[PDB]
């Protein structure tokens, strides 16, 4: 039980540490910074971004 | 252009005998199942069964018409079935030893039966009584044939004698010996010219009706050959072995042309279809497959 | 149904409403027995809940056979597909 | 007094059962306890005081549908001995169900038809549920009805069986199972009511609404349809029909005894309320071609009798009015040999309404049971069918071993082509 | 061979043959035939059909102790080869047995 | 009521029944120690079929465990679940077959066949009516592929109007656990086909193909595997065990799945096999199921469906579900692809619906399906055994435990014969 345990948890572990990478780059906004527009408005209609 | 293409099962016992229909693509196979069964060779399903033996079928023949198929079995008894009705017409029980074999004249009138009192007894449909029987071998009939015009009768035996006879006024017109061991099965050409003998030495011996010139001599398996057949094409002979293998024999190419070891026990019977391209085979592995 | 009987396209309908929606959806519905679901759904709402909630939960928990709904008032073995070898646990 | 025997065969049997003594308890008051908190003698026998029992059996070889009846919501309702149940099914067999496994339960089955039979003084026919598509609805129905005309003679059997679907079918083997269970109804049932799963399929999906209906939708209003020709029976009006009377107005020869079946208003609350449902408005549903109970086109056909039962706030006069449009319309036709081809009946209560079910509150129905000569194309259909797999002998080792013969599958394609045939000269001009 | 083919077909055996070698080995088929040859001293009941070497070694132990009682002989060392399995005991005891029972020849 | 005994060969039988009964024993309620901790009625119902009742309440499986090693009961014991087995039915070897079909079958898995049907004959005549006998192995072993076909021989025999289910896992394509593999797989399968009523086919390399593309599993356990086969047992037995508004058992889809007597040689898939990432997304719908379903890469045989055309097919599905619903997407899968469906059979698809979802699922369905695709994984079979008997290699090994050169062109010439038939139909 505990071998096959710890065969899921380092699965469970890779999966919770890819998913936490996503999350964490796409709260800073550093991912996707090529397809961050600039000037900090909305470009299309004329309002202030949140 | 012999293999294996399609396979018929459905006994659970071993095969004795089979046969086809004189003019459709039907085998009818007689296992110790104590029944007779009816294939059909384009589906590989049957079409009729008949039931009614009490012991197991050793043999089952045809009439040149296909109306009435007769069935000889161990229980001495010789069943004739219509196959339009699937109606057992009559059931005759006269003999007291084991029937072998049996063969239907060229009218289909009146058929030839061996039983085990070494004697060829002959058997009419409509009458159900013995019209004639002959004695000239010491020992049980093995097999019994008769020629397509004239009353050539060959009768084949364990006591290593083949008789031509004219069982018209019950009697032999003469015995060849041959055969060195018993024999189980004569097969005669499209013609009454040449009859070819099954023996346990395991050698096709084509004889002629009373030259009885063996044109050909050829070896078979280590078991021995029961079970003989010819082609209608007038260059290949079918002989089965107790040893597993079918030898197709070809009459002017290298004696032995081909074999065929798909089948794993005993072989008992071998015919071919009339295209003149199958042939059907059976055995002691309850499978009469149909070879290619 | 209840987008039918919803006049103002709110979204929201009240607890007589949607006890007339289900009465028309299945005769022999009670009051009650609409309001329950109703708190079920929405516990702190004052008055009237989503119908695209209350549907979309009565569906998420409807069951084949009746019998089986005795024990609504241990994951599973299937439900993981994975840790084949940890399906339960020692002691 | 006036009293009939359901007898329910099968899967099928036993929920269309479940959903049609649900209703029946409910018309006449019954508690799922079986205590009513005179109507009732024709379905019910009142066994000494404060209790109603249903007189009917469920009987399949497989328990797994007759224990869920002994466990659901109606456990003291049915007596428990009239609940029959075997060790294992026929499993899609005709040659199971009729020869090996079906024998040694149909013997229990007539000694509690003839408890049944020797309780109620005059009782008016046998009503039949099963699925000819089946091993128990095909198999022991047969042999049932065998034994049932050998014995009880001349008492009239009705046949409400589900026959199977040209477009969509749950098994592979409904071919040869309902060919084989055709000879056992065509000389034995007096009157045989096509069911086809399909176009009550239809039928829910554009008059109830319901993307997605679900067998115990289906056996709901199979049970209207059974309850509106039994309501003349347990409830007065003014138009009444019997069991004898129902066969001798739509059955003009002895091997003719197959009707179709259209249940005119079914609509849920929100159809209701925006449906003026006349009598004129709801009978030109009864004869519409998607209303009806069988996938097949009545204009293919034409029509040799049909029978018109009533429920509710119906006058005879509008009755009449009804009738004499459809007979001006082209669009149906009938028979040039039965000018007077319509049967009328009139009931004096309003339909129940189940609480579970989709239908609404109706004050009026209509249920219309017709024989017409469309019914050769619903034979004509599965005739394709059990031709093209018995051409090359598939699933028949099966049929073979269980003790049928190979002769019983070509006398009984024979005996359905003579039914085709018969079908086309009686209706021909 | 045909002979006792037809011999063993004639007794009309539960057994098939098929692989003779293989088939008799357990002792059920050359029971079967004791049996048909003499139905009052050898039974069926008495014999258990079955590949263990136990009950193969009780079947031909019983069949060895009835026979020698009875008078019919049958060699040992084919009974041991039938109950190794080696080519050709089987058959060899077959023959013995078709010459024992209803004397004939063997070519 | 109808009960199902489960037999067990080799190492790996003993491990696909010990994740068969772990999945069953949960869905069922049923602890380790063996009482009932269920929360709904419907389980005690009918439990007879897999658990037979004992002294105290305890429910012991109907399963009997066989293997010519003896220390891989002992992995049966360590295992979880692995207290519920009745010692008496841990019948056990000494020696080993070692991957030879001929010690499993002649020499040493005679001395234990005894006992085996000793337990067998035990077990059957205790319950009413059997139902069928349930047997998960293996071909290209030598207890599970020798052992287990003369078990196979033998209740075919003496029980003949039963059911037979063999779950046997056949050697793979790509990669092979063991040489001799089409030694064993040849042999077993020529005692398979006048013996079992209906075999089922898996591989270990179609069931990793479901781990890896479906399931996301980048590093499968081996017990993962029988995870997929114990929700696939398990649900061939569902309408038996839990009441449905349309039911079917083993013999009503034995009467559905086979045509002719012979192709009784199915390919069978799971289908709700979805990953923990993929699982928030999708749609637990009936339609969602049934493309899923008739999806190549779903079914765990080697033999691609899309090759050859459908002979039949069978569907068993589980839950909440619309009767009309099921049966159009049943059309709709034969006629958007109607070449792949063999035309003298209409309806090529059974569907049966039944009421309790395995637990913690909220649907679920089954796929058993004929076709004429499966002979595919029996000619390359039978092109490794070609390969290896004609220069009479590893044959040693076999000729030496009694049986000859001729019972391998038994082998050889039906397994031909089967794929000669399977290949008639598809064109
Ligand atoms: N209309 C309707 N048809 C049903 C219902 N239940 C089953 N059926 C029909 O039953 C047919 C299948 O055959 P079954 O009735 O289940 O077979 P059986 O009578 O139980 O006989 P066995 O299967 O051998 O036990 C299907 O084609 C369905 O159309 C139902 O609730 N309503
Ligand atoms: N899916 C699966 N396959 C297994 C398992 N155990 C063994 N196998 C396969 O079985 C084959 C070997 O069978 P084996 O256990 O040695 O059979 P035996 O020696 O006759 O008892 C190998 O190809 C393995 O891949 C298991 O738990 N699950
Ligand atoms: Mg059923």
């Amino acid at each position: 039980y505990h071998r096959e345990r710890s065969n899921w948890e380092t699965q469970a572990q890779a999966a919770a540490r890819e998913a936490a990478r996503l999350e964490a780059s796409r709260t800073t906004g550093t991912g996707a910074k090529r397809n961050q527009g600039s000037e900090s408005y909305n470009i299309i209609s004329l309002n202030y971004n949140n | 252009m012999l293999s294996l293409n399609k396979t018929f099962k459905g006994h659970l016992l071993s095969v004795a005998n089979l046969a086809l229909h004189p003019t459709k693509p039907i085998l009818v196979t007689a296992s110790d199942d104590k029944t007779w069964k009816m294939w059909h060779m384009p589906g590989g399903d049957l079409i009729m069964c008949g039931e009614g033996h009490k012991d197991w079928v050793a043999g089952v023949d045809f009439h040149p018409a296909g109306t009435c198929l007769a069935s000889g079995g161990g229980d001495s008894a010789v069943k004739i079935w219509d196959f339009e009705k699937q109606r057992c017409v009559t059931t005759f029980t006269d003999h007291k030893q084991a029937i072998w074999s049996v063969r239907f004249h060229h009218l289909g009138e009146v058929v030839a039966s061996g039983s085990l009192d070494h004697t060829v007894r002959l058997w009419d449909l409509p009458a159900g009584k013995c019209r004639m029987a002959l004695r000239g071998h010491v020992d049980s009939v093995n097999d019994l044939a008769w020629q397509p015009f004239s009353s050539s009768l060959a009768t084949a035996s364990s006591d290593k004698t083949v008789s031509v006879w004219d069982a018209r006024a019950g009697l032999c017109t003469q015995t060849y010996y041959g055969h060195q061991n018993s024999c189980n099965g004569v097969s005669f050409n499209i013609l009454g010219t040449q009859l070819a003998s099954t023996d346990a030495d395991g050698v096709v011996k084509l004889w002629d009706t009373r030259m009885t010139a063996e044109v050909a001599t050829i070896n078979t398996g280590k078991h021995p050959a029961n079970k003989s057949c010819f082609d209608r094409s007038g260059q290949v002979l079918a002989v089965a072995c107790d040893d597993g293998k079918v030898k197709a024999y070809s009459t002017t190419d290298g004696v032995l042309q081909a074999e065929l070891a798909g089948h794993e026990d005993a072989v008992q019977a071998v015919l071919f279809d009339p295209a003149g391209q199958y042939l059907v085979s059976c055995g002691s592995d309850n499978t009469f497959r149909l070879w290619s | 149904v209840f987008v039918r009987n919803d006049l103002t396209r709110c979204g929201q309908l009240p607890v007589r409403d949607m006890t007339r929606c289900c009465q028309a959806l299945v005769p022999g519905i009670s009051e009650r027995q609409v309001a329950a679901v109703m708190a079920v759904v929405d516990p702190n709402s004052a008055g009237g809940v989503d119908y695209r909630a209350f549907v979309q939960k009565l569906t998420e928990t409807g069951v084949a056979n009746p019998r089986m709904l005795h024990s609504a008032p241990a994951t599973g073995a299937l439900t993981r597909f994975g840790e084949g070898g940890s399906l339960t646990a020692p002691d | 007094m006036r009293e009939v025997i359901s007898i329910h065969i099968g899967q099928a049997g036993i929920q269309v059962g479940n959903a049609c003594w649900e209703l029946y308890c409910l018309e006449h008051g019954i508690q799922p306890d079986g205590q009513m908190p005179d109507a009732f003698n024709t379905f019910f026998s009142e066994t000494g005081a404060g209790k109603h029992v249903p007189r009917c059996i469920f009987l399949d070889l497989e328990p797994t549908v007759v224990d869920e009846v002994r466990t659901g919501t109606y456990r003291q309702l049915f007596h428990p001995e009239q609940l029959i149940s075997g060790k294992e099914d026929a499993a899609n067999n005709f040659a199971r169900g009729h020869y090996t496994i079906g024998k040694e339960i149909v013997d229990l089955a007539l000694d509690r038809i003839r408890k049944l039979a020797d309780n109620c003084t005059g009782l008016q026919g046998f009503l039949v549920f099963n699925a000819v598509g089946g091993g128990t609805g095909s198999g022991l129905g047969s042999l049932l009805l065998e034994r049932l005309s050998v014995d009880y003679g001349k008492k009239s059997k009705l046949g409400f069986t589900v026959y199977p679907s040209p477009q969509v079918s749950t098994a592979v083997v409904e071919p040869y199972n309902s060919v084989l269970s055709t000879h056992s109804l065509l000389e034995h049932t007096d009157v045989a009511v096509m069911l086809d799963n399909e176009a009550i399929y239809d039928i829910c999906r554009r008059s109830l609404d319901i993307e997605r209906p679900t067998y115990t939708n289906l056996n709901r209003l199979i049970a209207q349809v059974i309850s509106s020709l039994t309501a003349s029976l347990r409830f007065d009006g003014a138009l009444n029909v019997d069991i004898t009377e129902f066969q001798t107005n739509l059955v003009p020869y002895p091997r003719i005894h197959f009707m179709l079946s259209s249940y005119a208003p079914i609509i849920s609350a929100e159809k209701a309320y925006h449906e003026q449902l006349s009598v004129a408005e709801i009978t030109n549903a009864a004869f519409e071609p998607a209303s009806m109970m069988v996938k097949c086109d009545p204009r293919h056909g034409k029509y040799m009798a049909c029978c018109l039962m009533y429920r509710g706030d119906v006058v005879p006069k509008d009755v009449n009015a009804s009738v004499a449009t459809i007979k001006t319309k082209r669009t149906i036709q009938f028979v040039d040999w039965c000018p007077t081809g319509f049967k009328c009946g009139i009931n004096y209560q309003p339909p129940t309404v189940v609480p579970g079910g989709d239908l609404a509150k109706v004050q009026r129905a209509v249920c219309m049971i017709s024989n017409s000569t469309a019914i050769g194309e619903i034979f004509s259909r599965l005739d394709h069918k059990f031709d093209l797999m018995y051409a090359k002998r598939a699933f028949v080792h099966w049929y073979v071993g269980e003790g049928m013969e190979e002769g019983e599958f070509s006398e009984a394609r024979e005996d359905l082509a003579a039914l085709e045939k018969d079908f086309e000269e009686v209706g021909a001009e | 061979h045909r002979d006792v083919l037809k011999w063993v077909q004639g007794l009309d055996l539960s057994q098939s043959l098929k692989n003779c070698r293989r088939d008799v080995a357990n002792g059920f088929l050359v029971a079967e035939i004791f049996s048909r040859y003499f139905p009052a001293d050898i039974q069926m009941h008495s014999f258990a059909n079955a590949a263990s070497s136990h009950f193969k070694r009780d079947n031909w132990t019983q069949l060895q102790a009835f026979c020698g009682r009875q008078g019919i002989n049958l060699p040992g060392d084919l009974v041991e080869g039938c109950v190794q399995g080696v080519h050709g005991a089987a058959i060899a005891l077959l023959e013995h047995l078709y010459e024992a029972f209803t004397g004939k020849k063997v070519p | 009521m109808r009960e199902i005994v489960h037999i067990q060969g080799g190492q790996c039988g003993n491990q696909i029944g010990a994740k068969f009964w772990e999945v069953v024993s949960d869905e069922h309620g049923i602890d380790p120690t063996g009482t009932y901790h269920g929360d709904s009625d419907l389980q005690l119902e009918r439990i007879n079929v897999y658990f037979n009742e004992a002294t105290g309440g305890r429910y012991v499986p109907r399963a009997i465990l066989m293997d010519l090693e003896p220390g891989t009961m002992d992995s049966v014991r360590s295992g979880p679940y692995g207290q519920i087995f009745r010692p008496d039915n841990f019948v056990f070897g000494q020696t080993g077959a070692g991957n030879n079909w001929a010690k499993g079958h002649y020499t040493e898995g005679a001395e234990l066949i005894d006992s085996v049907l000793d337990v067998v004959r035990k077990e059957a005549e205790s319950c009413d009516c059997l139902q069928g006998f349930q047997v998960c192995h293996s071909l290209g072993g030598g207890t599970g592929s020798g052992m287990g076909t003369l078990l196979i021989s033998k209740i075919r025999e003496e029980y003949p109007d039963r059911m037979m289910l063999t779950f046997s896992v056949v050697p793979s394509p790509k990669v092979s656990d063991t040489v001799v593999e089409p030694y064993n797989a040849t042999l077993s399968v020529h005692q398979l086909v006048e013996n079992a009523d209906e075999c089922m086919v898996l591989d270990n390399e179609a069931l990793y193909d479901i781990c890896f593309r479906t399931l996301k599993l980048t590093t499968p356990t081996f017990g993962d595997l029988n995870h997929l086969i114990s929700a696939v047992m398990s649900g061939i037995t569902c309408c038996l065990r839990f009441p449905g508004q349309l039911n079917a058992d083993l013999r009503k889809l034995a009467v559905n799945l086979i045509p002719f007597p012979r192709l009784h040689f199915f390919m069978v898939g799971f289908t709700p096999l979805t990953s923990r990432g993929s699982q928030q997304y999708r749609a637990l719908t009936v339609p969602e199921l049934t493309q899923q379903m008739w999806d190549a890469k779903n079914m765990m045989c080697a033999a691609d469906p899309r090759h050859g055309r459908y002979l039949t097919a069978s569907a068993l599905f589980r839950g909440r579900m619309s009767t009309k619903e099921v049966d159009e997407q049943m059309l709709n899968v034969q006629n958007k692809n109607s070449s792949y469906f063999v035309e003298w059979i209409p309806n090529n698809v059974k569907s049966s619906v039944c009421d309790i979802p395995p637990k913690g699922l909220k649907m679920s369905a089954t796929f058993i399906g004929n076709s004429t695709a499966i002979q595919e994984m029996f000619k390359r079979v039978s092109e490794q055994f070609t390969a290896m008997f004609r220069r009479k290699a590893f044959l040693h090994w076999y000729t030496g435990e009694g049986m000859d050169e001729m019972e391998f062109t038994e082998a050889e010439s039906n397994m031909n014969d089967l794929v000669s038939e399977y290949q008639q139909y598809q064109d």
